[PDB]
């Protein structure tokens, strides 16, 4: 058992959900229409990839998976593509009109109009499980339903599952690749309402994604469809330890009772190597040793922030790949004694290590090198602290004249949300200012 | 004098499969539970661990106990997976995710009275039930939690049989997660209270043996339990064979615990061996005895030269010069004298079995009850504090109903042994 359902929420929600389960299927050798040969056992099973799909009497296997958007285009795509027959209908849920990237019309306006209908679905996939585990949310900060939506969604997932598990996967919003004003706003306002109700939540900042394509793709200007393909070997990555098994398999939430210091500091800072093309992966082997490496070039992150000026408070290093431990210990003792890592002084500071044995897989006509093994890096810093100072700063120079603001009014919100929400950012921001320091 | 087993959690049931896979091999149980051996040797004591099935099949008396299944059905599916009784497989399916809150007041409280129930179905099937044995780590969640939240409910309805436990103390060396001194801390002070005896098997000095005298530059679990199971071999040889001993628990546990509280021993195994690497000569009996006593033979990871021993048990194993035995024990205490206490008279006592174990034409198994035991408490007092000085990780525990209160109280109660302990060493 041990069910993970995903949910997708709005445009980058929805389009890196295809870029996900679609890899996880190259992965599992599942086909386009949901066959799975290599499966002997038809209609259902306790498998690792099990935890990911479901089955049918008819052999099709069935993400555990619900797309929302409160408009209809996106989805659409989802429903006439490559992997229309991999989804029942009834998991593709639309609306008509958009949140306009108004968190207002997102949380409340459109949002409640169709709240109950996700609900009800998320509801159906819920009963299929014989041990739900809990949730994966994919969303951006700078959308109207990426944000509004989905902070009223982990509101009531609260409300009908308890406890239960809620991870996030959260699109950080970059000027180069957004045609959006008002994305501090939004992103304020769904960090402030979502922290109660997330366990732990991956931030992705597109202007990290958008450098490693440029820079270690060759990629002249990327494009979502570059961007998406690189977020889901990341999020492949991470969630593998769910989806197979192995001796040296490390699960996910065994990774999180380490990096989950305090409730509030759950924002893990995500490495991955390598990302490398075809033309120079040519003849270039890369050891546990390079690639364990480049966990600790900031380059490489999924996040920009440096966390050579900050405290690591968590390392964990999810292998997958021909990768045998001998190689990992070898690596990390050089690394220790060449590197800028230093803890705070209440955390122990040895490596929390996993290995996935079957390696990573390439989307045909991809960009992206196929390696023997490949690793991401989950830490805990100080330093991702600052990509909240970023947006916050970008929130208070527009709301110091509160441009944009009557927008949000307009659909219902009181200004007092906004003010609410900021100093929950500032004692956010404070809280990992507070962690850092030597104790007494 | 039947002996009832309980094997709690990952490590737990790991290092007791190992156990139970040895000591079938010594008694020339197959994996089908077939009795083919050529002593009567080997079945004159065999009731003690097994029990007799009806179409002369021994079934060890063990109780398997998970909040998961992952690692039972690595048993049931191991070498002697099938020896078990199916019925003693009791387990959860939500897990425990190395949490001890998790293990010892909700999701093992769940759990806990239908291993109960498998407990008193195998001791009402005894002639004289002499008491409990119960292998688990303390760094985790199952093992820990549940099996000191187990070990309270038997004490409940047993309050006058043994306990014993074998128990792996966490490292950071060989660590799984950051909570494991917490975990550890809390399951400590149930043991001060509610077992007889606790065989402190310390991952450091067994990651240390590995690497630093087997030679064997990435240990794995494997290795580690190796190393376990050889030692829990030896501590059961006095009562699995015929010789010199046949003291049950109770009297075994009496001449080796002066005070109740102070029941943690520090055990060690001579010769050291890695798995498969065969070595084709013998140790002599000053070689024994002198790897026995020596630091890196010590599976507690504690300097016994730092202590007083209060009481030390020794058993030889094999065919060899008592005699010859006796004059190097002697040897060893007269030497070192100032590292035993003088108001226990003849506190150092050895016993031979003729019958060695497999591979190994003579053995010996240290059992020390050392003041030194001390700096295993003081470690992971160091490092419960380091984390708790500024409440960290404490969420995972007070969202299942725990309080900061509990925890002072567990990092007091570990404080005070470990005083207790420099009490007796300066006398
Ligand atoms: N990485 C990545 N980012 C995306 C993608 N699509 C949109 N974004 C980012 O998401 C932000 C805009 O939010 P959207 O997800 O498009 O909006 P929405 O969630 O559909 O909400 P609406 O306002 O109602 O449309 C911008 O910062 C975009 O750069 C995508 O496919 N991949
Ligand atoms: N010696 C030994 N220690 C182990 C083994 N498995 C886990 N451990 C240790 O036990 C602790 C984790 O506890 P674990 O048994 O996995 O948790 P549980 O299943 O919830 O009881 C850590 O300190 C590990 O180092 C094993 O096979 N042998
Ligand atoms: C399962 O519980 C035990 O095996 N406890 C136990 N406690 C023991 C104490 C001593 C000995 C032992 O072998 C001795 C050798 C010499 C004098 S006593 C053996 C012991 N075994
Ligand atoms: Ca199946
Ligand atoms: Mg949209
Ligand atoms: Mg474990």
């Amino acid at each position: 058992m041990r069910e993970c359902i995903s949910i997708h929420v709005g445009q980058a929600g929805v389009q890196i959900g295809n870029a996900c389960w679609e890899l996880y299927c190259l992965e599992h050798g599942i086909q386009p229409d949901g066959q799975m040969p290599s499966d002997k056992t038809i209609g259902g099973g306790d498998d690792s990839f099990n935890t990911f799909f479901s089955e049918t009497g008819a052999g099709k296997h069935v993400p555990r998976a619900v797309f929302v958007d409160l408009e209809p285009t996106v989805i659409d795509e989802v429903r006439t593509g490559t992997y229309r027959q991999l989804f029942h209908p009834e998991q593709l849920i639309t609306g008509k009109e958009d949140a306009a990237n108004n968190y207002a019309r997102g949380h409340y306006t459109i949002g409640k109009e169709i709240i109950d209908l996700v609900l009800d679905r998320i509801r159906k996939l819920a009963d299929q499980c014989t041990g739900l585990q809990g949730f994966l949310v994919f969303h951006s900060f700078g959308g109207g339903t990426g944000s509004g939506f989905t902070s009223l969604l982990m509101e009531r997932l609260s409300v009908d599952y308890g406890k239960k598990s809620k991870l996030e996967f959260s699109i950080y919003p970059a000027p180069q690749v957004s045609t959006a004003v008002v994305e501090p706003y939004n992103s304020i306002l769904t960090t402030h309402t979502t922290l109660e109700h997330s366990d732990c939540a991956f931030m992705v900042d597109n202007e990290a994604i958008y450098d490693i394509c440029r820079r270690n793709l060759d990629i002249e200007r990327p494009t979502y469809t570059n961007l998406n393909r690189l977020i889901s070997q990341i999020v492949s990555s991470i969630t593998a330890s769910l989806r197979f098994d192995g001796a040296l398999n490390v699960d996910l939430t065994e990774f999180q009772t380490n990096l989950v210091p305090y409730p509030r500091i759950h924002f893990p800072l995500a490495t991955y190597a390598p990302v490398i093309s075809a033309e120079k992966a040519y003849h270039e082997q890369l050891s546990v040793a390079e690639i364990t490496n480049a966990c600790f070039e900031p380059a490489n992150q999924m996040v920009k922030c440096d966390p050579r000026h900050g405290k690591y408070m968590a390392c964990c290093l999810l292998y997958r790949g021909d990768v045998v431990p001998k190689d990992v210990n070898a690596a990390i003792a050089t690394i220790k004694t060449k590197r800028s890592i230093q803890f705070v002084d209440w955390c122990p500071t040895g490596f929390k290590v996993g290995i996935n044995y079957q390696p990573p897989t390439v989307v045909p006509g991809g960009d992206l090198a196929k390696v023997q093994r490949a690793v991401c890096m989950l830490s805990n810093t100080t330093a991702i602290a600052e990509a909240w100072a970023r947006l916050d700063h970008k929130f208070d120079l527009m709301y110091a004249k509160r441009a944009f603001v009557h927008w949000y009014v307009g659909e219902g919100m009181e200004e007092g949300e906004f003010s609410e929400a900021r100093e929950d950012m500032a004692a956010l921001e404070k809280d990992y200012e507070e962690v850092g320091v030597d104790s007494v | 004098r039947e002996i009832v087993h309980i094997q709690a959690g990952q490590c737990g049931n790991q290092i007791g499969a190992k156990f139970w896979e040895v000591i079938s091999d010594e008694h020339g149980i197959d994996p089908t539970g077939s009795y083919h051996g050529d002593s009567d040797l080997q079945l004159e004591r065999i009731n003690v661990y097994y029990n007799e099935a009806t179409g002369n099949k021994y079934v060890p008396r063990a109780i398997l106990v998970d909040l998961e299944p992952g690692t039972m059905d690595s048993v049931r599916s191991g070498p002697f997976g099938q020896i078990f009784r199916p019925d003693n497989f009791v387990f959860g399916q939500s897990g425990a995710g190395n949490n001890w809150a998790k293990g010892h007041y909700t999701e093992g409280a769940e759990l806990v009275d239908s291993v109960l129930d498998v407990v008193r179905k195998e001791s009402e099937s005894c002639d004289c039930l002499q008491g409990f044995q119960l292998t688990h780590s303390l760094g985790g969640g199952t093992g820990s939690g549940m099996g000191t939240l187990l070990i309270s409910k038997i004490r409940e309805e047993y309050p006058d049989r043994i306990m014993n436990t074998f128990s792996v103390m966490p490292s950071p060396k060989v660590s799984d997660t950051v909570v494991e001194p917490y975990n550890a801390t809390l399951s400590v002070h149930q043991l001060v209270e509610n077992t007889d005896e606790t065989y402190c098997i310390d991952n450091e000095a067994l990651y240390d043996i590995c690497f630093r005298t087997l030679k064997l530059t990435t240990p794995t679990y494997g290795d580690l339990n190796h190393l376990v199971s050889a030692t829990m071999s030896g501590v059961t040889t006095c009562l699995r064979f015929p010789g010199q001993l046949n003291a049950d628990l109770r009297k075994l546990a009496v001449n080796m615990v002066p005070f109740p509280r102070l029941h943690f021993f520090m055990p060690g195994f001579a010769p050291l061996t890695s798995r498969g690497s065969q070595q084709y000569r013998a140790l002599t009996v000053p070689e024994l005895t002198q790897q026995m006593f020596d630091s890196k033979n010590m599976m507690a990871a504690c300097d016994p030269r730092h202590g007083r021993y209060l009481t030390v048990a020794a058993i030889f194993r094999g065919r060899m010069s008592m005699k010859e035995v006796d004059e190097q024990m002697l040897n060893v205490q007269n030497k070192n004298s100032s590292y035993f206490v003088e108001w226990i008279p003849n506190n150092v006592k050895t016993a031979v079995c003729d019958i060695p174990p497999r591979g190994l034409k003579m053995s010996a198994t240290f059992i020390g009850n050392s003041t030194a035991i001390q700096e295993l408490f003081k470690r992971i007092s160091e490092q419960f504090t380091a984390m708790f000085r500024r409440k960290a990780f404490l969420h995972w525990y007070t969202g299942e109903g725990m309080d900061e209160m509990e925890f002072t109280e567990a990092e007091s109660n570990m404080n005070d042994l470990v005083s207790e302990y420099q009490q007796y060493q300066d006398a």
